[PDB]
């Protein structure tokens, strides 16, 4: 999809053999700048035909292939056009491109050197292709066809299935007179036959040969209606099928109305012949202005089958002959009545899934096609399809008079069917019905009048029925620490589960504690507590962090393929919550913003859980002031690195509590304070997403790996640390052995980690520039009894 | 024209990159699940 | 066209060190806030958070034997029909005209801190 | 993407590899033009 | 900092998001090859 072109854009520089120069990755960029929702690739096109005929080697076969596929009437033609007309200019890519074109052709050849029509038929294949594709593409839709009797019992349509060489002249003109009003009628005359025709062409007329020159030649000029009405009876007749289409099937019935009009007046014409008062000249007198509107709905219709147009399509072309008939007011006021008429079925269609939001396409005609999909698959994962392929667009099926204001529309009707999904559906308070017309500013205008009351709808519907504010609210005191009692009887209770290793715990135990702590505690307030739960995150942080980051640089494959089975995780290092919301309501909660949330909260308990063990090693070593202020020397020492790691430990929170969280928090409740649709509502999330990616500091690699060691290094020296205290107070191997002075080692590893870290925070935060670093690498060294060893290390370096 | 706007584009860039990168990381877990 | 002096004082006031040193110690951070702080404070407090977003900091070319305070400049940005009243030629007008001011400014605060 | 009518407009051609790809990107609302210079930017190799 | 630290930052971030695309394409494509 938006990779695609990236995809292209390799294959092309492949395909293109370019090694010198950058490639492709600047004119990625500029397709990135050469990117629309909208199609405006028509070029001049007389400009183009010119240029490309003065360019062309053999025109005349260019010419007729020209004029063959403007009849097919594909997409992206025209801007094909406006591509090779500015390659046959840019003669140097001209140059370098039919050589690349011959050299692959040549790399191919040696790679694999080394390794008449029947209408009728014709219509019969036509409609059972479009019964197939009206089937198989319903996939589970009823399919009104036809009884098979109309495909049978032929001349339902209606159209056409004495010697006269010594005739007298005069004699001649009114015989011929009278086989015409036979042949005019889809009929037999006695001295003119007609033959039908191979394919979609015209009933062959025969003629007395034996008649008169004059005459004949004069019932050839009038003929041409002939063919003008078999075919407009067999346009009538094929498009009439629910597979050509309901709408046009409307399309033939309107043209039904024109040819009952041409049959009254050679009925009335009749009127005439009964009254035997019938001359040659009067006829074509007559037949004249009538040939033109046969012929003109006749060009129309023999477009309008021989692209196959449909849907939108067809309305575009539609809306295009309409602008090519314009110059005939006696063609352009008949299309400007075609159109109307069939507008109904298109803007009835656009209006249901517009004015009403509920897209009704038995065919599937109309632009937006609602994809199906399950609601429950994006509750739980990562990748979201509800709102981004439940109301897919179909570009072909969509008319021209709207590509403009197409997006906007689409907004509009997936928003419509989003509070159809929401059961909260409301005809628009404004149901203005939709007229074809030449200008569009109407339909424009109407749209987007159509937007802002839907945005004021939908919007207001969001932020009420839903109120996913207070959910922020409790996103915040939950799943983002600022539940003060909360956090203290989660310390206080899961502290004796998370010591009981990964598996060494029991769930059931997990949950019941989650349930007891609130039963025990003063926050009721959260309304929502029951969104809130607990997941065993298979994986550290900070382990699947790493695999992540370091991703397609060194361990796309080196340490992104590890696995945590080969390893032991920590009672506290599966800890993780989750949350429930719903589909139609809460919908915002995805199983990737719920992997952010629970990502920041696992760093958070991560820093809690270090920050309870500190403390708790400060309160366990309480005996040093009635202790000996000198004997307990081996204590000291390690009191004052418990401060020295303590400033550490709250810097390293604080910061990122200050500066990483209320920016993010505080920007995001700004922006979806002034937030406007579901868009903006994304946007100001990705406020407090996007930025919190980097706010939290949580995109450099190395930075990871040198706090995460940081961190390790701070517990194992509490741990022996705890070792120690505990073998005091019952005084009172490794771990036996983990006490030989063993401040002066434990400073050695940590002091050298946090010289890397203040590098680090030095050197990396100055080729990021930023207020992280002045924030930490100058937080830092608050006193000159932390900053004179910094300076030294930073000229060490 | 600035040279402030091409540090800013870094970080957009960072950022981009970053969203693109936990998209891939939960593609790969989502992969290696599915397939295995 | 170099102006309300205000700004160019608070530059006298911070970037005294920064613009001093040659052009190879450039720091784009500090130099960001050092405007958005003397926005607030100097007369340019009225300046629109607009006027802010049209106005930005650029650089010239390398150059490391010059000081800062002779190296050191501004951007902007022109858009829409802002974008077409700076046309790029007219924009290279604009700099070279607040180059020369630049240049005379420098030199008036080297007179001034002598 | 009507690969049979690429076809016929290459053979039409009667020019200097079906480099469709570039067809997919025209009908992926790409300029005809901001392609020709990329055109020329890869033709020179 | 410097003027062509940004912009050789720039240029190999594009190359990077380049090959980011390329393969988050090759990760769509075999999620829609598995998948579907």
């Amino acid at each position: 999809s938006e990779f695609r072109i990236h995809h292209d854009v390799n294959e092309l520089l492949s395909l293109l053999r370019v090694h010198g120069g950058d490639g492709a990755e600047v004119y990625i960029d500029l397709l990135q700048k050469n990117r629309t929702p909208y199609v405006t690739t028509t070029v001049s096109a007389h400009s183009a035909k010119v240029k490309i005929a003065e360019f062309s080697r053999t025109p005349e076969d260019f010419l007729k292939k020209y004029d063959e596929l403007k009849s097919k009437n594909t997409r992206n033609l025209d801007p094909l056009v406006y591509l090779l007309s500015k390659l046959m200019e840019d003669r140097e890519t001209l140059q370098y491109l039919q050589q690349n074109a011959k050299e692959r052709a040549e790399l191919a050849a040696s790679a694999a050197a080394s390794s008449g029509p029947t209408w009728q038929q014709s219509l019969e294949l036509t409609r059972k292709m479009l019964r197939d594709k009206q089937s198989k593409k319903n996939s589970g839709q009823r399919l009104p066809v036809l009884p098979a009797w109309v495909y049978e019992r032929p001349a339902l349509l209606g159209d056409f299935l004495v010697p006269i060489g010594s005739l007298p002249l005069a004699s001649q003109e009114a015989a011929v007179v009278e086989d015409l009003l036979y042949v005019l009628v889809g009929v037999d005359g006695r001295y003119i036959s007609a033959q039908p025709l191979t394919g979609r062409q015209g009933r062959t007329f025969l003629v007395d040969p034996n008649l008169d020159l004059s005459i004949r030649e004069l019932v050839s000029r009038i003929l041409p209606v002939a063919a003008s009405y078999s075919t407009v009876t067999r346009f009538i007749e094929e498009k009439s099928s629910f597979e050509y289409g309901q709408v046009n099937h409307a399309l033939a019935a309107a043209m039904r109305t024109l040819v009952k009009e041409y049959l009254v007046l050679v009925t009335q014409l009749e009127q005439l012949q009964r009254q035997g008062l019938l001359s040659l000249q009067k006829l074509w007198f007559y037949i004249q202005p009538a040939m033109r509107s046969l012929d003109i709905l006749a060009s129309l219709a023999t477009s309008v089958d021989k692209g196959e147009c449909i849907g939108g399509a067809t309305l575009s072309l539609l809306h295009d002959r309409s602008f090519s008939y314009t110059g005939d007011s006696q063609a352009q006021e008949l299309c400007l009545h075609l159109t109307k008429a069939a507008s109904t079925p298109y803007f009835e269609i656009l209006e249901k899934w517009i004015y009403r939001g509920i897209i009704d396409d038995p065919y599937s005609e109309f632009m937006v096609e609602e994809h199906e999909l399950r609601k429950e698959k994006i509750q739980e994962d990562y990748n979201d399809k509800y709102w981004d392929q439940r109301y897919t667009v179909v570009q072909r099926q969509i008319p021209s008079f709207l590509q403009k204001m197409a997006g906007k529309v689409l907004s509009t009707g997936k928003y419509l069917n989003v509070v159809r999904e929401c059961g909260h559906d409301v005809t628009c308070p404004v149901a203005k019905e939709v007229v074809y017309t030449l200008k569009e500013r109407a339909y424009v205008e109407q749209i987007e009048k159509a937007f802002s009351y839907a945005s004021k709808v939908l919007l207001d519907f969001l932020m009420g029925e839903k109120e996913l504010l207070a959910h922020l609210r409790s996103i915040k005191r939950y799943f983002l620490m600022d539940q003060g009692d909360f956090f203290v009887h989660f310390m206080d209770l899961t502290e004796e589960e998370l010591k009981k290793p990964v598996d060494d715990i029991t769930p059931t135990r997990l949950e019941a504690l989650l349930e007891l702590a609130l039963r025990m505690s003063t926050a009721n307030t959260d309304p929502f507590k029951d969104d809130l739960k607990i997941d065993l995150m298979p994986h550290d942080l900070i382990t699947q962090l790493l695999r992540v980051l370091a991703i397609e640089t060194q361990q796309e494959k080196a340490m992104v393929h590890a696995d945590p089975t080969e390893l032991t995780l920590s009672g506290l290092e599966a800890f993780s919550f989750d949350y429930v919301v719903t589909w139609p309501l809460s919908l915002i909660i995805n199983r990737k913003a719920l992997t952010r949330y629970q990502m920041l909260f696992r760093h958070m308990f991560y820093c809690k859980h270090v920050e309870r063990q500190l403390c708790s090693v400060w309160i366990s070593n309480k005996a040093a002031k009635r202790f000996s202020l000198h004997s307990a020397k081996w204590f000291a020492g390690a009191f004052t690195l418990r401060q020295r790691m303590l400033n550490f430990v709250q810097n390293i929170q604080s910061y990122m509590m200050f500066e990483v969280m209320e920016p993010t928090w505080h920007v995001l409740e700004q922006n979806l304070r002034s937030a406007s649709n579901i868009d903006d509502v994304l946007g100001h999330h990705a406020s407090f997403l996007d930025n919190c990616l980097k706010d939290c500091m949580l995109t450099n690699p190395e930075l990871l790996r040198v706090f995460s060691k940081l961190m390790s290094v701070c517990v194992m020296f509490t741990n022996c640390l705890q070792r120690f205290t505990q073998s005091m107070k019952l005084d009172s191997p490794q771990l036996a052995s983990s006490f030989e002075a063993t401040i002066t080692k434990f400073d050695k590893n940590f002091s050298a980690h946090l010289l890397d870290l203040l590098a680090r925070l030095s050197i990396y935060s100055t080729s990021d520039c930023e207020h992280g670093m002045a924030s930490v690498i100058s937080r830092l060294d608050f006193n000159g009894f932390y900053t004179e060893r910094l300076e030294r290390l930073s000229a060490e370096r | 024209r600035n040279m402030k706007d091409f540090e800013n584009q870094i970080t957009e860039l960072k950022k981009e990159n970053f969203n693109l990168k936990l998209r891939i990381y939960f593609l790969e877990e989502r992969m290696q699940q599915e397939f295995h | 066209l170099l102006g309300q002096g205000d700004f160019i004082r608070h530059l006298m006031d911070l970037l005294k060190p920064e613009l001093v040193r040659p052009a190879t110690t450039l720091y784009q951070h500090n130099l960001t806030g050092i405007l958005e702080t003397a926005v607030r404070a100097t007369n340019a407090q009225f300046d629109s958070p607009e006027i802010l977003k049209r106005l930005d900091v650029r650089l010239l070319e390398v150059s490391p034997g010059d000081t800062g305070w002779d190296v050191f400049s501004l951007d902007y940005h022109v858009d829409g029909p802002i974008a077409t009243v700076f046309t790029r030629e007219c924009m290279s007008h604009y700099l070279r005209a607040f180059n020369f001011l630049w240049r005379a400014k420098r030199v008036e605060y080297i007179l001034t801190d002598i | 993407a009507e690969e049979t009518e690429l076809f016929e407009l290459a053979q039409a051609a009667g020019g200097a590899e079906v480099f469709k790809i570039l067809v997919d990107l025209l009908k992926l609302n790409v300029a005809p033009l901001a392609v020709f210079q990329m055109l020329k930017s890869m033709c020179a190799g």
